[PDB]
């Protein structure tokens, strides 16, 4: 199937910024602040005492080299007599995977609407709207002030909803596997708000989360942080205000990563990463899901006319070939322009 | 020797007829005698430079995009409106090629005209003659990096647009904002000589429009939509202001809740609309781009964000919970806007414009009404600007360069028309009706969000 | 072995700033507090007496040189009826070592993975364990304050534990070699703790330390001040209830944690862990690159320690001590670029 000059679909997941708040004893809430503060390091870059060939520049002596490098960045940690931390956000599930935002080919948009109805009904939205609750619902948006930590809880707030609250107590010790986030009460009930979601032409499930976290004593707190260019300051936090004060965020692009790490398809596969075209790993710099294996986002694209056709049998659909199905549909979920150029 | 440079360079003020030309032909390479030289193959370089010269940059955020833009405004816009009609037309600049950039010089330097509008002389005289081709545009909507906006033109009708930055509007605003630091906002573009030559004088530093000092509040059929709470916005209303978002994106808000719902409802057709601001906190949050096919990222650009938190309220023609809830739109100008569940009971319907302000809370706030005097400049718009600290200049509408018509490719198949944004002062209302509520205004000339009183 | 264009690691130990507190009698706590208060000393520089080649300046004559010269600084001391002082904070040990945090080569993460599982299994994680916590565990993150005082004392609250919490009780008289940690109650316990959380994909092992410093009356505390670009000695701060207090940084903590490095090659005073090991007393650098025992001439002999780690052969002393500053500085963190 070829790929038209105009294709691109909106996403069908919507975050928020992730605030943080301080709880004291008797229970009042203060939004969390930081300052700016110069620190004196060492001179240690490899760039200052060697050059780029190898050998040891002869203008850094023993002398030179231990005189103190001024440094600011910015900190924030919790206040001394503090209890805890809560952490609020908020995500929708819009449904609009079921058609294109922009399409210029009757025969591509058609090719669409006809596997998004066959991936329904013969395989269902269970396994992709598993994936993306099991990041909300432990503290995968929480990237690093997870660790170090006590304890941490999560706590639903869901919207097409009767009433109690749905909870998830004590993270690190209880939620570990698959198994233990459907042994809750009501978690089939949330899942089944996902894909009824998905499944449906208005379909809108808001959640309202909010977690808890209990640090050690005056402990760091990790936010985002920004990307400027360069005409003293070297870690600059992202914010916004609350009440009347700065306020460190982690950030709506920020979140809405962690929620999408599913992809554990690629063809080596240990970590899941993020969902996206010819699947980038930001940790080691390299690319699985490279072109030239033939498993990127364009190459089943063009395998998507074969696909109705296995989809369309009676025969199991043998899972080597639908966790292609699988990649096809989260980077949908996910949106964004699909042409050549 | 830079100080020649930068005089023939389009972000300085203009600049004996013996010894200027013999200078612009040194500023070609990468003397005297060096002038006398007369390369064939030179003259033919320099040719396609004058072709390549540009009004308006449609390569400004975006240096992947392809186009040529020789045009002027199309039309006047009255005097409480500001485009690139009202500056006079001559800081032109060139664009399409890294390499001729240099090259560009003899012919496009303009010290008010420029040069490009023995037997060499004849030829060149030719060739320029043929090849000036006053009034051009050279755009193709199929595979480029453009945006493209649908907006209700005239009735049950739409037309596309794309804006496109104007080059003798960003000359103006950073040549100005030289002496002001407390109102300019600079922003860094990098792979600079692949943008044009207009960002090689200032280095990548483009100086935009900051709106005075931080937000503050003092205490200040219809349906109430109240706390959309937008985290990721886009500060640039303009190639020009950094600040609130273009009062075109508030308006695409309340028309697509206006089109969701007639999906249900179809006859309920939103007239005008109230904005209650609360909260704006701009910041510059960078914004990483995904990675492009030989993979990596595309070029950086300083991306400035805001964090709007408004009331907002429409004067319906003439509705369930479920209903209003699932038919909100979820972006405002790139931003995750949203209302907590908690605040879902007062999305409720009023009669008259007492009850409706009574209903919302969060009292303080701002009520946005546009400023009507006589901003025929950037030194009449700081004018303003100085007097009262937080007036918050913004993009109202659209200006057109051209009337609308059949292309290959639009966004959704109407006709695309190019367009250019209109920069007004945007007042607050301690709160009559009629220079609050926004609406759509349709020109011929040009389109633009107006209250109903002006 | 060659560096690559991008190889950085995360620290495997944070610790907190120190918070300082009045302890009246009938035991209430009232976060300390300081004033900026100016003085007037002799006009004594050497550059108001003396020119830059040495000769006396006639300008400066007996009269001019005998005026006063006022200053500013920040005054901190203890009250007058208090008791004593309490000083709180928190370190964590959370195995960021066993692989790189960012690394584009894919044969410099396998082989610098690899030397981290050949040091513990031939080497042992206690050696570099039983360095870190006798700095917490004697008053080293109590810089000065250390100096001239009673006595001070010691008290840990371990977070994977179960409970009893661990005392070291005067410090100056019980705690001085290292076999009079040992001699606790529960030393190895708390060694174990952090041997468990540099060998686990995931060790945590957070500790609450807690101190209590006898000064004479009416004293001196040495806080961490700040580094400016007036006050001539300006404290570093937090806000503890309504009131500024000094506090003892973050950072500054973490450097008392990390003096182990006496393996420099005339090791007197064990020195701050870092790359090419400096000593600011006497401003050098010992572990310079001419001397080939920095850190980047131990990272391209990487390769070569794989061999001597995994054979039967006793490692020689004089190439364990290099892999244990290899170790130290992975536990400290930092880019490793080059180019």
């Amino acid at each position: 199937m070829k790929l038209p000059t105009n294709l691109a679909y909106e996403r069908s997941i919507d975050p928020s910024d992730v605030c943080f708040f301080v709880v004291w004893p008797d229970d009042r809430k203060t939004p969390l602040t930081y300052n700016s503060r110069t620190l004196l390091g060492q001179m240690e870059a490899a760039s200052l005492a060697y050059d780029v060939s190898g050998q040891p520049i002869k203008s850094a002596t023993a002398e030179a080299l231990a005189q103190g490098n001024p440094h600011q960045v910015d900190f924030c940690h919790v206040p001394y007599g503090a209890s805890h931390i809560e952490c609020s956000f908020s995500v929708s599930f819009s449904s609009e995977l079921r058609q294109p935002y922009k399409c210029n080919s009757s025969k591509v948009k058609q090719t669409l609407v006809q596997l998004v109805e066959l991936y329904e009904t013969k395989i269902g939205w269970t396994e992709l709207a598993t994936r993306y609750l099991m990041n909300i619902c432990n503290g995968k948006w929480l990237w690093k002030n997870t660790r170090k930590a006590y304890c941490w809880n999560i706590v639903l707030t869901p919207w097409p909803w009767n009433g109690e609250k749905v909870g998830f107590e004590d993270i690190r010790t209880n939620y570990t596997s698959r198994q233990d986030f459907k042994n809750n009460k009501n978690w089939s009930a949330i899942v089944e708000m996902i894909k009824t979601a998905f499944s449906s032409t208005d379909g809108l499930a808001i959640f309202e989360v909010r977690a808890t976290l209990h640090l050690p004593t005056n402990a760091m707190v990790r936010p985002s942080q920004v990307f400027t260019e360069k005409e003293q300051n070297s870690r600059v936090f992202q914010s916004t205000t609350i009440d009347g004060e700065r306020s460190p965020i982690l950030g709506a692009f920020k979140t809405g990563a962690a929620i999408a790490t599913i992809d554990d398809w690629y063809p080596e596969a240990t970590e899941p990463l993020r969902v996206g075209r010819f699947g980038v790993h930001r940790e080691d710099v390299t690319c699985y899901r490279h072109p030239s294996t033939g498993k990127d986002f364009f190459s089943i694209l063009q395998q998507a006319e074969h696909y109705i056709e296995v989809l369309s049998a009676n025969k199991t659909p043998a899972q080597e070939t639908i966790n292609d199905m699988h990649f096809l549909m989260a980077n949908l979920i996910k949106g964004g322009m699909f042409q050549h150029k | 020797t830079t100080e020649l440079k930068r005089a023939f360079r389009p972000l300085t003020p203009h600049i004996n007829e013996l010894d200027a030309l013999t200078i612009l032909v040194n500023l070609t390479d990468k003397a005297k005698c060096k002038q006398k030289l007369r390369d064939e193959k030179w003259w033919a370089s320099c040719i396609n430079c004058v072709n390549y010269r540009q009004s308006h940059n449609p390569k400004f955020p975006d240096i992947r995009s392809e186009g040529v833009i020789r045009t002027q405004a199309l039309g006047e816009l009255p005097s409480f409106l500001l485009s690139s009609s009202k500056i006079p037309p001559y800081h032109w600049s060139y664009s399409h090629d890294s390499k001729y950039v240099n090259k560009s010089a003899f012919l496009t330097n303009e010290f008010i005209s420029c040069l490009g509008e023995s037997q060499k002389t004849c030829k060149a005289m030719a060739k320029q003659l043929a090849d000036i081709t006053l009034t051009t545009i050279n755009v193709t909507l199929a595979p480029n990096y453009l945006t493209q906006i649908s907006l209700p033109d005239s009735d049950t009708s739409y037309i596309s647009l794309s804006p496109v930055a104007s080059l003798s509007m960003q000359s103006h605003f950073h040549q100005r904002l030289q002496d002001e630091n407390r109102h300019s906002a600079i922003t860094r573009f990098s792979r600079t000589t692949n943008m044009g030559v207009t960002a090689m004088t200032c280095g990548g530093a483009f100086r935009m429009l900051k709106s005075g000092a931080k937000f503050s509040s003092p205490p200040h059929s219809f349906l109430v939509l109240p706390n959309i709470r937008v985290c990721g916005a886009t500060a640039l209303s303009s190639p020009v202001t950094v600040g609130i978002p273009s009062l075109t994106a508030f308006f695409g808000f309340v028309h697509a809740f206006e089109r969701n719902i007639n999906r249900t409802t179809s006859s309920f057709r939103v007239e005008s609309f109230a904005i209650c601001v609360h909260q704006l906190h701009v910041e510059k949050r960078g914004l990483t781009a995904e990675f492009v096919e030989t993979i990596s990222a595309p070029a950086t650009r300083d991306d400035w964000q805001c964090d709007v938190v408004f009331s907002l309220i429409l004067n319906t023609n003439f509705i369930d919970q479920d209903t209003l809830v699932t038919s909100l739109p979820k972006r405002l100008a790139r931003g995750s806007a949203k209302i907590a569940i908690d605040d879902f009971k007062h999305i409720n319907s009023f009669s008259t414009l007492e009850t409706a302000i009574e209903s919302l809370p969060i009292e303080a706030g701002r009520w946005l009404s546009l400023y009507a005097q006589s901003n025929n400049n950037l030194s009449d718009l700081l004018a303003a600007m100085t007097e009262d600290h937080q007036l918050m200049a913004s993009c109202v509408g659209y200006h057109l360069l051209e009337e609308p018509k059949d292309k290959p490719n639009s966004l959704r198949g109407y006709k695309h028309a190019i367009a250019e944004c209109i920069i007004g002062l945007i007042n607050s209302i301690t709160f009559d009706p009629n220079t609050i509520f926004w609406s759509l205004k349709n020109y011929q000339n040009y389109l633009v969000v107006q209250p109903r009183s002006i």
